[PDB]
């Protein structure tokens, strides 16, 4: 049973995307694999939370809002549905050789992140050391008068 | 005037009776030396 | 608030079972069986 | 029949490579441990 | 009686519907049994929650949403109207001649799925051959520069 | 993964910015590192929170609120946000520059500060990486010759 709360939401949202254009209609019917009919997958929908996951991935525009509400809810779905739902990304030819040569770069930085402290600390050890001259004046001004 | 409490003396302590017995101070630097011999592997004169 | 994130992130030691099986039966609940009617 | 292979895994129940090891100083490691190691070392399709 | 924080989206939602069409009226009366005045359903709607539940059932345009409201504050009905409100699902005369085809297949699958572990599983790791062979040597790759 | 709360808190505001300008795709591209793509972006926010942030401080007019609100529901990207977005204030003529706006930045010197040792220490240490490259390799060769 798909929860009330996610359902209030949920249902309207499909509707309304069906009502905006039919082309959506025959692409959920086929990924679902539920029949054409628009009466139909509101059918399973409310039926399946796995089912209604994945319709809502197959409209993003308008539809993504009850999907996060959905996920919320249901956290058990949240495992199934992310494998169910899946799309390689397209690796660049350049990319895994254009990493190598990194490899003597990065080895560097964490030389450096080790001895100053966590690499939040370093990233701020560069800012100061970047940093304009006359602030280092301005501290030891502040120190002249007292201030700490 | 200051009110002492016993048995809270008596939780703290039931607590750290077994805590002075791992600590102790003799059985850090049994660590640290063995540390320092797994690490080395090499002669002293060089790494500074 | 305390931080257990880091202990969170675990592997168990994983080891083969001899005859593989009852994979599937990790989540399910058979509702009951009935009894005979009575006369 | 290998000579290496009961080096490597006592290298690492032992901790120490190249020396020898002192009597207190002698830590504690689990036995599906060693397991996981010697899976890398002398690999097989029976886990048996 | 109905609990307010029902009532108070209910009534109007009904009230809508039934200023919308006329039609409506009629097919209410009907199927909750009641007198055909519009003023008569609405004191039914407030006297019994079983009630609101049908009415809410024959308008599912606009009503959808009170109706998931009443089933949250109201969990006792909730048995009680799913069987009120019935319809046979009409099958199709192929259906379960063509189920039989399939008595074949599925224990293939179930054979494979003890195997490698939970469904989850057995989905991931079918994705995971049929990825590309660049992940492979990217992967590869990164244990080089002793990354894990 | 990015918290489904502020997922649908963030979302929302960085897409209506995208819509609302074309030029917005200049701070995504320049901090974050993400693709040209406005749809690779978006990934890019519900992949990581450290990510999300900087893209909702670089766009400030509906976006401050669901700074905040990412910030407290997911609190380990406080310390990373805060500093990996750092404007430097210039200066000021007037001898009053004070915390009004340099607050933050006079903070910024004393970790830096306290970290390498005595204020001097620093500036010093300043100064040892904005020296030529040749210095380094003089102090060597002067090291070479066994003078130190």
């Amino acid at each position: 049973m798909l929860l009330p709360v996610v359902a209030r939401a949920a249902v309207p949202a499909i509707e309304s995307a069906i009502a905006a254009t039919p082309g959506l209609v025959s692409r959920i019917a086929a990924a679902i694999g539920s029949k054409v009919s628009p009466s139909a997958i509101l059918a399973a929908v409310k039926s399946n939370p796995v089912v209604a996951g994945l319709t809502l991935a197959q409209i993003g525009s308008t539809g993504y809002d009850a999907y996060q509400q959905l996920l919320e809810n249901h956290p058990e779905v949240a495992e199934m549905l992310k494998d169910l739902s899946f799309k390689a990304d397209e690796i660049q030819p350049d990319f895994i050789g254009n990493l190598g040569q990194y490899r003597e770069e990065l080895e560097l930085v964490e030389d450096a992140a080790r001895f100053v402290g966590g690499m939040s600390n370093l990233i701020r050890l560069r800012q100061a050391l970047e940093l304009d001259i006359k602030y280092y004046g301005l501290k030891m001004q502040l120190n002249d008068m007292g201030y700490r | 005037f200051l009110d002492v409490e016993p048995g809270i003396s008596d939780r703290m302590s039931a607590t750290l009776a077994p805590i002075g017995n791992t600590f102790a101070v003799s059985a850090f630097v049994k660590n640290r030396t063995a540390v320092y011999e797994a690490v080395s592997q090499r002669g002293t004169v060089n790494s500074n | 608030p305390t931080s257990m994130k880091a202990l969170d992130h675990t592997s168990i030691a994983s080891v083969a079972p001899l005859e593989r099986g009852s994979v599937d039966t990790d989540d399910r609940n058979s509702a009951p069986r009935r009894g005979a009617n009575f006369s | 029949c290998n000579p290496e292979i009961w080096r490597k895994l006592t290298a690492y129940i032992t901790g120490s490579s190249n020396r020898a090891i002192k009597a207190d100083a002698v830590g504690k490691v689990p036995p599906t441990a060693i397991l996981e190691q010697l899976r890398t070392l002398a690999p097989s399709e029976h886990e048996l």
